[PDB]
RNA sequence: ACAGGUUUGGUCCUGGCCUUUCUAUUAAUUCUUAAUAAAAUUACACAUGCAAGUAUCCGCGCCCCGGUGAGAAUGCCCUCCAGAUCUUAAAGAUCAAAAGGAGCAGGUAUCAAGCACACCUAUAACGGUAGCUCAUAACGCCUUGCUCAACCACACCCCCACGGGAAACAGCAGUGAUAAAAAUUAAGCCAUGAACGAAAGUUUGACUAAGUUAUAUUAAUUAGAGUUGGUAAAUCUCGUGCCAGCCACCGCGGUCAUACGAUUAACCCAAAUUAAUAGAUCCACGGCGUAAAGAGUGUUUAAGAAAAAAAAUCACAAU
RNA sequence: CCUAUAUUCAAUUACACAACCAUGCAAGAAGAGACAAGUCGUAACAAGGUAAGCAUACUGGAAAGUGUGCUUGGAUUACC
């Protein structure tokens, strides 16, 4: 009964895990926007300077 | 120190009991080799009354002889004690009186 | 027990084993062993002297193999009852000789090791057993003309109770408790005395090693 | 039904210090032991011997040992049951998924 | 410690100070000492009647009887004891020492009258 | 005692208030936990604060950390069957962790104190021996008896010495 | 520890030593009677007596009890039990060898390496890998019974006991020797226990009851010991003159000594009182600029901490 | 070996061995401590009359002296 009941437990916690970690993904992909322009952006800066 | 030099050594342990003159007996039977007489330190002066004794446990062994006035010779047979006398430097064992071949101090006549 | 530096002590087996060799070489012949000085009532062997009570026994009676001896076959199929069996006890007790294995460093041959089939108070065993005591002065022998007259048995019921009481306190107890649980039969509790059935001090015990079940 | 060891070890875990004999893992099983002055909790470690049967222990694997009925060697008391935890390889029991240190390696998150 | 022989035995131990004498009833090998080591305490016999007069006994009957009913012999005195409760029946010495008692009360009271006249 | 953080957890009150008896099944508890994170901290709670409450009580069961290996906190507990519990324990703080554990393998507050009723009937009130095991030492020391003869020396009579010298003459 | 004395011309700090409490032996001085308890120098040598027999012969018993602490870091706690014994058909139950190990377990690291101390294969051998223990103390050396309803170990010596030295009280009494160390060459099996006996019962220096001894309690019949500079309760007059002597620590004695010796008085314990020796107790969860103490420097290993927030990087005389 | 049992044996051989320890005694050697109201100086303490000292080297009846780096647990009294 009880084993039974905590494999009902750490499942019911995995699914709060799972949608938690989709977030952090789509936070991320965001964060990876950002960096991306600034990078862009020092990228030209340099190439301009070596020309 | 922290806890785990602490845990490391263990707790302090209290170090066993020297031991003394006597050899942990409480009393010892030796025999007068020579009586002699020796100064004090320094800062106050006689001049005390000691023996030199050989012990049960083999061990020659210079010893104080308490009281005024006493009368010992070679070859005689005396009881001793552990209390170490301050004036004497070196003289750690006591005769005991009105024992064997010492008897009590004689009250003045 | 087990400390990592225990020593290997060898001359513990050495002893064991010589001990052990010594005693199945130098095993008495039971002819000198039960050997016995009739004027002082003392064994050579052992050293030990024989109880006040068996004295005259020893003296006026004849032990197995001083019997059997002079019986043509060694006495096979013999029966042979004990003295104080007959002082004792008014029904029949004998025994029928199965082997009989006797020792021959003995110049009169009066010693030896006996078989049988018993019958103790007219009741009979189904077995060979080994025969106890055959070293005793108590032994007798029965004529072939007698035989018929000392295996005639009569048979007769045990008369003693199969029940008595508890004795009084335990049977209180039991009172009591079947008081609480609800029993309301007044009916006396009773001591089953069946398997109490013991056999007197003379019955012979047998020699055999158990075999473990 | 009797298969025993009289042994008090009947199921451990330890690291798998070296694998340098054949078929059998040396490890250390590392217990929480009370300093009885300072009240306090500290690692006693302490060797045992597992049989491997197919040689699968790397070192510094963390492993479940199970009692032996009947003791292969003097020392050799106990035989290696699960690897639990591979040595630079782990599979995260709970999600199931890969992962070097804190991290993951294959997000649970995206199983097509 | 380890005997060679010897069996379980439900005994008399002599707990006790000088003319005042007290028994613990002992479950006990039998090779081990008097006061010694035991397997279990039974009960107790206190020998000398208190203030109303008694000789107090304490027994266990529950763990007596689990230990008789492991074969463990018990001695004359706890056989006498046993039956002087009706645990058990009376053993045959208390009843032939009472006979002896009877009858040496009777020789003294002929006695008696012989050394009157 | 003085040093460390929370000092009051080396107290020998402190460790034997910690209630978690495990069953006769468990074995092996194995502790997973991380160094970091907001997540994980309960856990690290649990290690700091509980885990030498249990271990006290659970003296035979072998407890083990391991940190940073999983990136999630969780406890294993291996069984005498070879039944192995995984709890996965989170954002749970360091109370629910303890009440979750006590509930999955506990034992009844029945439980215990029937066992501790069967070792207090261990010790028998009627007794009698040494201060250590008894109430009492001799009979001398119950209020109706006759005295320890050491308190209150006995009556002529009762002496074996006057018995003795009167069977004498 | 409820603390106290003592370093200095003096203060504060640091820091030893000692005092005050309790127990045991011995010794000195004193000692009236009971009861109880306990009885202890010695693993050196032992005169004499006794300590195991029972039982109609077989047998069953005969270091079991009792003795002792020599040895061994021996071991405690805990697994697992062959065997022996008892009872019974079996099953049970008591004692539990050997084998083991979660944990705990004397000192010493100026004992740091041990030197074969592992595993596999399989058939039980051939053979094959090259391991195993250890700074979380291996391997040594020294000291030692114990964690006590008890346990461990020894049984003249050579760990053992075939053999060999050699002719055995470490059973009760005793005796030499030895030591500061001093119980009766005693009475009973009446009671418990043990052995043997079917049983009446017999045996038992186990034990019961006695003998001895201020060793300790208690009760009353019993008064003596120590001390009186400070710590620390309590002193007067003589004698002595750095002499004779005294003291646990400080110290006292050089002609006006409450400190020596004696007297008077007092104090304090008391059938005991002091001394000596061992214990019990007592060090650091405290410290490290100047007092004992941050190791001349950096790196990694083992082992730990990560406990909440971030960082790596630019004039000048590194090498 | 028509019931059944009886009897025998189990000792050597190959080497190494007081090294190695511990415990006494010792011709002798060296040190420390205690020690004159002794002899010779004056090193240190005050810029101790050449500031002390550390490491190291060499030297000297004796404290000690001198070299080379280092320390302040020395001063330079501070609009000089
Ligand atoms: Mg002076
Ligand atoms: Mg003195
Ligand atoms: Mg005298
Ligand atoms: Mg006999
Ligand atoms: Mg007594
Ligand atoms: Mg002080
Ligand atoms: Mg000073
Ligand atoms: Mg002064
Ligand atoms: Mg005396
Ligand atoms: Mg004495
Ligand atoms: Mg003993
Ligand atoms: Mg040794
Ligand atoms: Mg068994
Ligand atoms: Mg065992
Ligand atoms: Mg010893
Ligand atoms: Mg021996
Ligand atoms: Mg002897
Ligand atoms: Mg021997
Ligand atoms: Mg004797
Ligand atoms: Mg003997
Ligand atoms: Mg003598
Ligand atoms: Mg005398
Ligand atoms: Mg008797
Ligand atoms: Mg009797
Ligand atoms: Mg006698
Ligand atoms: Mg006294
Ligand atoms: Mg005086
Ligand atoms: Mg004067
Ligand atoms: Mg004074
Ligand atoms: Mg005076
Ligand atoms: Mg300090
Ligand atoms: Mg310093
Ligand atoms: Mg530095
Ligand atoms: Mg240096
Ligand atoms: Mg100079
Ligand atoms: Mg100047
Ligand atoms: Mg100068
Ligand atoms: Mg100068
Ligand atoms: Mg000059
Ligand atoms: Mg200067
Ligand atoms: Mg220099
Ligand atoms: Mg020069
Ligand atoms: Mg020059
Ligand atoms: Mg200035
Ligand atoms: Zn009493």
């Amino acid at each position: 009964e009880l084993m039974a009941w905590n494999q009902a437990e750490n499942q019911r916690l995995h699914e709060l895990r799972l949608a938690r970690l989709r977030q952090e993904a789509l936070e991320q992909e965001r964060r990876q926007a950002e960096e991306a322009v600034l990078q862009a952006r020092e990228a030209q800066a340099w190439a301009q300077l070596k020309e | 120190a922290t806890l785990n030099q602490m845990h490391r050594l263990g707790p302090p342990k209290h170090p066993p009991g020297k031991m003394g003159p006597t050899a942990g007996r409480p009393q010892l039977k030796g025999v007068v080799l020579r009586t002699f007489i020796r100064k004090p330190k320094k800062p106050n002066s006689a001049n005390r009354k000691c023996c030199r004794v050989r012990l049960s446990t083999g061990r020659e062994a210079v010893c104080f002889i308490p009281g005024e006035g006493h009368s010992l010779q070679e070859h005689h047979v005396v009881l001793v004690q552990g209390g170490r006398t301050q004036d004497l430097p070196g003289v750690k064992l006591t005769v005991v009186r009105g024992k064997y071949d010492c008897g009590h101090v004689q009250k003045k006549k | 027990m087990a400390r990592k530096k225990v020593r290997p002590r060898l001359i513990a087996e050495l002893a064991r084993r010589v001990r052990a060799l010594r005693e199945q070489r130098e095993r008495p012949r039971d002819s000198q062993r039960y050997a016995l000085d009739y004027e002082t009532m003392m064994r050579p062997h052992s050293g030990n002297r024989l109880p006040m009570r068996a004295w005259a026994d020893v003296r006026h009676e004849s032990r197995l193999l001083q019997l059997l001896n002079r019986l043509p076959l060694f006495g096979l199929g013999r029966l042979v009852t004990r003295k104080s069996w007959l002082w004792q006890h008014d029904e029949p007790c004998y025994w029928r000789l199965t082997r009989v294995r006797p020792d021959y460093a003995a110049e009169n041959l009066d010693h030896g090791k006996a078989w049988g089939i018993l019958t103790f108070k007219g009741k009979t065993e189904s077995e060979a057993r080994e025969i106890e005591q055959v070293m005793y002065h108590d032994w007798r022998l029965v004529p072939k003309h007698e035989e018929e007259a000392f295996t005639a048995f009569t048979l007769v019921p045990e008369d003693t109770p199969l029940s008595v009481p508890y004795p009084p306190l335990l049977r209180a107890m039991i009172l009591a408790q079947r008081q609480k649980y609800g029993d309301t039969s007044t009916e006396e509790p009773m001591l089953n005395l069946e398997r109490a059935r013991i056999d007197p001090w003379d019955y012979p015990a047998k020699l055999e090693a158990k075999t473990k079940t | 039904s009797i298969a025993r060891s009289s042994v008090h070890a009947k199921w451990v875990v330890g690291k798998v210090i070296g694998t340098a004999m054949q078929k059998t893992a040396k490890v250390r099983v590392t217990r929480l032991v009370l300093d009885p002055y300072l009240l306090k909790y500290f690692n006693k470690r302490k060797t045992y011997f597992a049989h491997d049967a197919l040689q699968q222990c790397t070192v510094g694997d963390i492993v479940l040992l199970k009692a032996l009925p009947v003791p292969r060697t003097k020392h050799v008391k106990h035989e290696l049951a699960e690897i639990i935890f591979k040595v630079g390889q782990v599979i995260d029991p709970v999600t199931g998924k890969p992962c070097a240190g804190t991290t993951y390696l294959e997000s649970p998150i995206s199983p097509e | 410690r380890a005997y060679r022989g010897g069996h379980l035995t439900i005994r008399l131990a002599l707990g006790g100070c000088t003319n005042r004498p007290f028994y613990r009833i002992v479950a006990a090998h039998s090779k081990c000492p008097r006061d010694g080591r035991f397997v279990e305490q039974l009960g107790s016999y206190d020998p000398l009647p208190n203030s109303h007069g008694e000789k107090l006994v304490a027994l266990n009957f529950d763990r007596i009887r689990h230990w008789i009913g492991c074969g463990a012999h018990l001695s004359k005195p706890v056989e006498k004891l046993l039956g002087l409760s009706g645990f058990y029946p009376l053993h045959p010495m208390m009843i032939t020492n009472a006979e002896r008692l009877r009858r040496k009360r009777a020789r003294e009271v002929l006695l008696a009258s012989q050394k009157t006249d | 005692p003085m040093k460390g953080r929370f000092p009051i957890r080396r107290t020998l009150q402190y460790l034997g208030q910690g209630d978690v008896v495990f069953k006769d099944s468990v074995k092996v508890m194995t502790v997973n936990y991380n160094t970091h994170g907001e997540l994980g901290e309960g856990a690290r709670k649990f290690v700091f604060f509980n885990i030498p409450q249990i271990q006290y009580k659970n003296p035979w069961v072998q407890i083990t950390m391991f940190k940073n290996m999983t990136p999630s906190p969780f406890l294993r507990f291996y069984l005498d069957s070879g039944e192995q519990v995984l709890v996965d324990v989170e954002s749970k703080s360091n109370k629910e962790i303890v009440e979750h554990i006590r509930k999955i393998l506990g034992k009844n507050e029945e439980t215990l104190e029937k066992e501790e009723q069967e070792k207090k009937q261990l010790s028998h009130p009627a007794h009698f021996g040494p201060r250590k095991y008894c109430l009492r030492e001799c009979m001398c020391e119950v209020e109706g008896q006759v005295p320890c003869p050491g308190l209150v020396p006995l009556p002529k009579e009762m002496t074996g010495k006057y018995k003795a010298a009167l069977k004498a003459t």
